[PDB]
């Protein structure tokens, strides 16, 4: 099985950059292919036989290589390119992929918002109470978020999840789930979401009192 | 105007199989080869086989023996099905036609395929409330399989909305939110409509968001 390392899996580039992914292919072939893929959807053949472009793909991108190891770049990356780059090879089966090079956005540090919603009236008549920290707009990724019940620290009755790159300000935004049960939920008073973050000189919490 | 297009079951049991239409048009598939691709939820690209013009197939090595293709030249069709389903055969699948360089050059949309023996389950939907700016939202509770889609004021309201991706609960169930943001000052007149959308249970439910 030929399989393709790409180098490297994550990357960051200011509008104007260069930049300059590879493949490297574990048996030698003669023709590289890559794909471009945004957001789940599907991908687009975005470079075939190494260094032709597909129809539609803007001059600022290039293939080549040879053998072992290949690469594609961009001579100056801009804000429609933000994607994960695949390369590929037909030239004997299995067919294979790279694991991709997921391609961002540098901007500035931007510290979040930081919003904590008790849990609906609506849910606690059925049962169970799901507390809601949002960060929002931040940059870059990296965000520990901890959970303090009366101020005792909670563990593993929370799990996060994370936008992708927003396509407006190229931020990110969190938000962040503690799971209770109605009974334990009422029996404490003070539920908190202690947000650390490069951008914050300090820990922000935020906090509400549960009537 | 090459042009493909999938559709199969969205859910199936393990040990049943998957079967997938892919209905093309813009070429013939008496000349044409037809590939088919998936990848797995939140991972890469993995290549499955190809039906030539000439009727001949070739397989992945990992699956040649589980995996079938075949088509009906006259109804623009070719299928797959995939037996003695595992939970790692979820994915989206998608059909693809090779044109230059034998590289993937058309694409259709793709669709999911969830593998697991349990029935659908519609979401609750829960309303996260407000408190310059103002954040509120939607949690969307305890449904299977995906996806959801969510909107706000039935598409009129995307400035600051961020929609998250969906986490994976203990129950083995989805959960996932939807947040946006508004000033502070259009509480009292603004109206703030969540629209929850999950087509494998039929579910649709608009919740008024109201300040705590
Ligand atoms: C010819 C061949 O061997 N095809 C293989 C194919 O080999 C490729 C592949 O490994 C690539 C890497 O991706 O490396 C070589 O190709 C190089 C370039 O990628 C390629 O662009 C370039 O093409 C030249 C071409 O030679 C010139 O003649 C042309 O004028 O210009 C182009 C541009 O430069 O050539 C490079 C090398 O010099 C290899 O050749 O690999 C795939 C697997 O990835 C298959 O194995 C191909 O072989 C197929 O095998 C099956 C049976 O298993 C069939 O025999 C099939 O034939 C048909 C078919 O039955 O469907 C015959 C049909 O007539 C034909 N239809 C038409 C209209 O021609 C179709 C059709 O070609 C395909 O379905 C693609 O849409 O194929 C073999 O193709």
């Amino acid at each position: 099985e030929n399989v393709l390392t790409q180098s490297p899996a994550i990357m960051s580039a200011s509008p104007g950059e260069k930049v300059t992914m590879t493949c490297s292919a574990s048996s030698s072939v003669n023709y590289m292919h890559w794909y471009q893929q945004k957001s789940s959807t599907s991908p687009k053949l975005w470079i075939y036989d190494t260094s032709k472009l597909a129809s539609g793909v803007p001059g600022r991108f290039s293939g080549s290589g040879s053998g072992n190891s290949y690469s594609l770049t961009i001579r100056t990356m801009e804000a429609e390119d933000v994607a994960t780059y695949f390369c590929f090879q037909a030239s004997g089966y299995p067919l294979t992929f790279g694991g991709g090079t997921k391609l961002e956005l540098k901007r500035t540090v931007a510290a979040p918002s930081v919003f904590i919603f008790p849990p609906s009236d609506e849910q606690l008549k059925s049962g169970t109470a799901s507390v809601v920290c949002l960060l929002n707009n931040f940059y870059p990724r990296e965000a520990k978020v901890q959970w303090k019940v009366d101020n005792a620290l909670q563990s593993g009755n929370s799990q996060e999840s994370v936008t992708e790159q927003d396509s407006k300000d190229s931020t990110y935004s969190l938000s962040s789930t503690l799971t209770l049960s109605k009974a334990d939920y009422e029996k404490h008073k003070v539920y908190a979401c202690e947000v650390t973050h490069q951008g914050l000189s300090s820990p922000v919490t935020k906090s509400f009192n549960r009537g | 105007q090459v042009q493909l297009k999938e559709s199969g079951p969205g859910l199936v049991a393990p040990s049943q199989s998957l079967s997938i239409t892919c209905t093309v048009s813009g070429f013939s598939l008496n000349s044409y080869g037809v590939s088919w691709v998936r990848q797995p939820p939140g991972k890469g690209l993995e290549w499955l086989g190809v039906i030539w013009g000439d009727g001949s197939t070739n397989y992945h090595s990992a699956l040649m023996s589980r995996l079938r293709i075949s088509k009906d030249n006259s109804k623009r069709q070719v299928f797959l099905k995939l037996n003695s389903l595992q939970t790692d055969d979820t994915a989206t699948y998608y059909c693809t036609k090779p044109g230059s360089g034998y590289a993937f050059a058309y694409w259709g949309q793709g669709t999911l395929v969830t593998v697991s023996s349990a029935s659908t389950k519609g979401p609750s939907v829960f309303p996260l409330a407000p408190s310059g700016t103002a954040a509120l939202g939607c949690l969307v509770k305890d449904y299977f399989p995906e996806p959801v889609t969510v909107s706000w004021n039935s598409g009129a309201l995307t400035s600051g909305v961020h929609t998250f991706p969906a986490v994976l609960q203990s129950s083995g169930l989805y959960s996932l939110s939807s947040v946006v943001t508004v000033p502070s000052s259009s509480l009292g007149t603004q109206t703030y409509i969540c629209n929850v959308n999950h087509k494998p249970s039929n579910t649709k439910v608009d919740k008024k968001v109201e300040p705590a």
